[PDB]
């Protein structure tokens, strides 16, 4: 997952480049020009294993998180690096205990809106306001003003 | 729609619950409302009798 | 720091720290094993659900109460309640608390006994005190004087005190209680067709009879107008529909109190041994006793019961007399308020049974001076 | 607005949160050092004949069996607290697991082996 | 029973960790490495002690945690 | 289950609407209540000093 | 290493490893010996088509079913199919493999001891579990409370469960299932003029009811409407041509599960035994099995049957309950899911028969604390 990319950070989309090329070895010919991959994938089924589209259509579906129906080289990335995962989970879930009872400072056993504010002005992200209620229901997921920690994982699920 | 379903069944549970509990606290306060009521009125009665026994002692 | 007033009670336990209004945790006081196999692996099922998580999944349990008479049959399960109420319902460890737990009058020696011995070496409390269940519900009343019937779940008790003098050859323990009435209850609605038997099933006719009941006025009266119109005739919703409708059932389970021959009882109601207290007491604060009569307890809580006791005991006393019936709202924690009233005074500060006491003379101590 | 920079910030503010647990690792560790230093009482052997040395041995082998007493009420309080800790875990695990399960399936090769199965040694990435 | 059982079993344990003072054979400067050996254990009980502290603190943490998930399920 | 899902959410406002109402007729009762509380508190004044008078006499 | 989880069943063998989606190999239970006498020499004819081989040359042969009613008839044929599932369908050999076999509910003993036996002597595995079918159809919906009607090919069963704690008095396990009903379509095809009797024909039957079958919501209307009108008859080809048209026998033949009076069976359809085996649970679980009522099994698959089921059920319940039926879209391969996420879990990884206990009490074992 994390090793393709930091083999290929140093270069550019180049690498899709290469991705498209392999493709036109196979698949030359794309008429909607968007987001497909379960066609590219079948091909190289078809060669003589047995036909399963369910991977097609969970590699597919990896790109898309957003809701808004676009897929960026970026979800690309997402897809392949989540296809293949050795260090998900944000490594060890005893030092997201450890973050959240961080992030608990007073130990109430429920983050706010205070505690997530200030851990997010400590790191000093940029993100704007429809995001931040985003990650906020993420977390806060039932929408009360509390995040426990079942609800700190959720938020941070897949994030490392 | 099921997950919104679900949420809309649980508010009309909790409201449900609550509704019956403030049924059962004014039946509650209005029974001792009517036995307050009748004990003043046996109580004016009374002591109109008190003031009677009075005079005539 | 803060006492820790207990009320073991039989049927709700009460409990929260001395000084509040009203108990921070009341859960009922039973404790369950599971009665089926269990296919579900990894579930985490217990082995034993206690207090109010057993009134969730009371479909598949055996409750039994730990307490059957004020005095405690299950020592194990009524460790495995203080545990459960120390630990989870009020998260305090009692390593850092006194407690002020209560016993009825009367009560076999050796229960008391357990009780500190328990309280004293698994627990390991500072200091513990046992107190009498009918002085607190005079304490909460704010009153010094007054016969106190305190009708519980377990076992009715008949306590008179006057100017802070116990007396204690007045007083008059009946053993028909709360549950008693829940057994004759479940008796007589058999008369109509519905039948509950199961240990589980128990506790939707308790909810019933909480629901429904009421002490009549005069039953004779009652009973012939049950018995011609219909006005009575109330309907409850079992829990799983197929509502059944209450008759004369109503107030034929409250008036056991009155007359306990109806579960086979010899003794006199609870309007007859109060009376029979007062005779008992000296002829000089017979005027006081009827003046102060206190209810308590949560049985006492029957629409129209304050009616029917102060009818029967103003045919029972002499006509000079002036028979008043103290029943506050606050009823069912009268006990305990009274209990959080007396381990938050000054004066009381220093009768505690302090640990090293109880090291030099054995558990014996509780019926020493410091009673 | 791009998953992949998303994902960069979470791992950012994951970066952020691991130096603050490190931060208060340090504090620990240091706070651990001066309050044994304030606690233990240093050892005055100068000028002290035989007598006065068993008893201060002897005073010391004594508080040292009140400090194991206690450490071992809180070791044992710690064991409690752990116990109780995997109890309700467990407990929450069971409220929140059923359809938790791994439902994963294998049919789905990974591409990097379809890679490399389809073109030999020249797919080196994955 | 037990609990008087449990408090027999725990100061028996005690007693055990009392380790066997003897220095009736002993010179001075050893008196003195034996005195030094105590301390070094008092030290290791006191930091023993102040990491169980911590991690007293930390499940004390936790277990509010959970109460407050408890409330979550309900 | 849309159509379910909004006679569930219909039921739940109608629920709300009877809690409100009911509120409102508990806090009205429990004044009542009070104000009664005093006067037979009065009542009780008034025959005991009757009570006094008569012995007296 | 990983887990075979196959999955007998009656009608169709379902296997895979554990830890996926579906059943890797899925086909008929069939073991159909020739019966012509066979002219061509060196043609390489084998003495018993076995699985899917013989669903293309059933031409000449006599199909028969090993497994007739849950219970195996002929050992023999069992353990063919059994081989033939697991070198030629999966292609690992069961000597590194643990095995995750399924039995209906009240099936008799003899049956479940022979098939341990079998699978510990003959294909010598490490290693053999048995589990009742309806438990997993409960796992793979991820819930843990729930009655769930498991109706299958060759027997109908009813097993519900609350919170993980199975009710062994409330199985209501009845023998008409999906065989019974491609006997009984077979039967009333005559009607027509189409007549089916070889045991090959079945299959042809077994087609048609498949594709042409619909469960009717209310019958008699249904009825009424067919007798009229003609926007029911729907036309279907043979393997040879000379196409069919089939009336009112499309819901006819399904209609047979709710009225089994029609095949002349006494018992009640089973919309009649889920409400019968819910009113033997106790009155406090009641309301979650109504609310958790669970389809599994190929012959639920009916298009309009969750619709029937759940107009009855409300039709004799309590006007109170909510009536809901869980019918997932993977309800055919509903057991064998469960079946793999329970040989998935890490706290099962304990309970497997291990072969050095199995030589320690012999057969005998799987009664004993691993069911
Ligand atoms: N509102 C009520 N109406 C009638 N009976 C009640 C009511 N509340 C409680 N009870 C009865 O009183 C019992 C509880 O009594 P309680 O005072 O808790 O006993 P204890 O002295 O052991 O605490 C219950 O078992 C119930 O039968
Ligand atoms: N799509 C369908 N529509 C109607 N009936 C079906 C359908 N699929 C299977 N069946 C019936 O269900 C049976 C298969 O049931 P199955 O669940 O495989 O039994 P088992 O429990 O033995 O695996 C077949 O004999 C067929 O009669
Ligand atoms: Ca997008
Ligand atoms: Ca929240
Ligand atoms: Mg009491
Ligand atoms: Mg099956």
């Amino acid at each position: 997952d994390d090793i393709y990319k930091a083999a290929v950070e140093q270069l550019t989309e180049e690498q899709k480049n290469e991705f498209k090329a392999a493709f036109d070895i196979f698949v030359l010919g794309a008429e909607d020009g968007c987001i497909s991959t379960k066609e590219l994938g079948k091909v190289m089924r078809m060669l003589g294993q047995n036909p399963t589209p369910e991977e097609l259509q969970e590699m597919i579906d990896e790109v898309d998180e957003d809701g808004s129906g676009t897929v960026d080289f970026d979800e690309f990335l997402v897809m392949m690096v989540r296809c293949m995962k050795d260090d998900s989970k944000g490594k060890s879930e005893e030092e997201l205990s450890d973050l959240f009872r961080m992030f608990d400072k007073n130990a109430d056993g429920y983050i706010d809106l205070d505690e997530l504010k200030m851990m997010l002005q400590a790191t000093g992200e940029t993100i704007t306001e429809d995001d931040i209620e985003e990650l906020m229901k993420d977390g806060d997921k039932n929408n009360d003003g509390r995040i426990d920690y079942d609800e700190f994982l959720e938020f941070m699920k897949g994030v490392e | 729609i099921e997950s919104d379903l679900e949420r809309a069944e649980e508010r009309a549970e909790l409201s449900e619950g609550k509704c019956a509990e403030l049924e059962e606290e004014l039946k509650t306060v209005t029974n001792n409302l009517k036995s307050l009521e009748a004990q003043a009125e046996k109580y004016s009665q009374k002591e109109d009798k008190y003031e009677e026994e009075i005079k005539v002692l | 720091t803060t006492a820790l007033v207990c009320d073991n009670g039989s049927g709700l336990v009460k409990a929260g720290f001395a000084g509040d209004d009203a108990p921070r945790a009341v859960f009922p006081s039973i404790v369950g094993r599971p009665r089926h196999q269990g296919v579900m692996v990894g579930m985490g099922q217990k082995d034993s659900y206690v207090g109010d998580e057993a009134q969730s999944k009371r479909g598949i349990l055996t409750l039994k109460y730990p307490i059957e008479h004020g005095i405690i049959t299950n020592w194990d399960d009524m460790e495995k309640i203080w545990h459960h109420t120390f630990y989870n319902e009020l998260r305090v460890a009692p390593e850092e608390h006194p407690t002020l737990l209560t016993e009825a009058p009367l009560n076999p020696k050796a229960n008391r006994e357990k009780m500190t011995q328990i309280m004293f070496e698994t627990f390991n409390v500072p200091a513990m005190y046992v107190a009498i269940q009918a002085v607190l519900s005079l304490y909460a009343s704010g009153r010094t004087t007054g016969i106190v019937l305190d009708s519980g779940d377990g076992v009715t008790h008949n306590v008179p005190i006057y100017e802070g003098y116990a007396l204690p050859h007045a007083i008059m323990r009946l053993d028909l209680a709360g549950r008693d009435l829940t057994d004759y209850l479940m008796k007589i609605l058999t008369e109509r067709g519905y039948s509950f038997v199961t240990t589980a099933e128990r506790e939707i006719v308790r909810d019933i009879k909480e629901k429904l009941c009421y002490v009549a006025l005069d039953f004779e009266n009652e009973m012939a107008t049950a018995a011609s119109s219909s006005s009575l005739e109330k309907s409850y919703e079992l829990p799983d529909g197929q509502v059944i409708t209450i008759g004369n059932e109503r107030f034929r389970c409250p008036e056991t109190l009155f007359q306990p021959s109806f579960i086979g009882m010899e003794s006199a109601g609870i309007h007859e041994t109060t009376y029979n207290s007062i005779m008992k007491c000296d002829i000089d604060i017979r005027k006081d006793l009827y003046a102060n009569n206190v209810l308590s307890g949560g049985t006492t809580m029957y629409p129209g019961i304050a009616d029917r006791m102060q009818k029967e005991i103003t045919a029972l006393a002499p006509s000079t007399m002036k028979i008043k019936i103290i029943a506050p709202p606050e009823r069912k924690y009268s006990v305990w308020i009274g209990g959080s009233i007396l381990a938050s005074l000054s004066t009381f500060q220093q009768m505690w049974i302090s640990k090293q006491e109880y090291d030099e003379a054995g558990p014996s101590i509780v019926h020493r001076k410091c009673f | 607005i791009s998953a992949s920079r998303k994902l960069q910030l979470k791992t950012l503010m994951l970066q952020i949160a691991k130096q603050e647990m490190e931060r208060e690792a340090e504090e620990r560790r240091g706070e651990k050092g001066r309050v044994l230093r304030t606690r233990c009482q240093p050892l005055e052997l100068d000028g002290l004949g035989f007598e006065e040395l068993q008893d201060l041995c002897r005073q010391l082998h004594a508080r040292v069996d009140k400090v194991d007493e206690e450490r071992y009420d809180v070791e044992a309080k710690v064991t409690k607290n752990i116990t109780e800790i995997a109890d309700l875990t467990q407990k929450i695990y069971d409220l929140r697991g059923k359809f938790k399960r791994p439902t994963l399936r294998r049919v789905r090769i990974s591409a990097d082996a379809m890679m490399q199965a389809l073109l030999g040694t020249r797919a080196k990435e994955s | 029973g037990k609990r008087q059982t449990e408090r027999e079993k725990k100061k028996k344990i005690l007693a055990e960790r009392r380790k066997v003072l003897a220095i009736d054979h002993l010179n001075e400067d050893q008196l003195r490495e034996k005195a030094k050996e105590l301390w070094q254990s008092i030290y290791n009980l006191e930091a023993e002690k102040f990491d169980l502290q911590e991690k007293f603190k930390q499940q004390k943490y936790e277990i509010n945690v959970l109460r407050n998930r408890i409330n979550d399920n309900q």
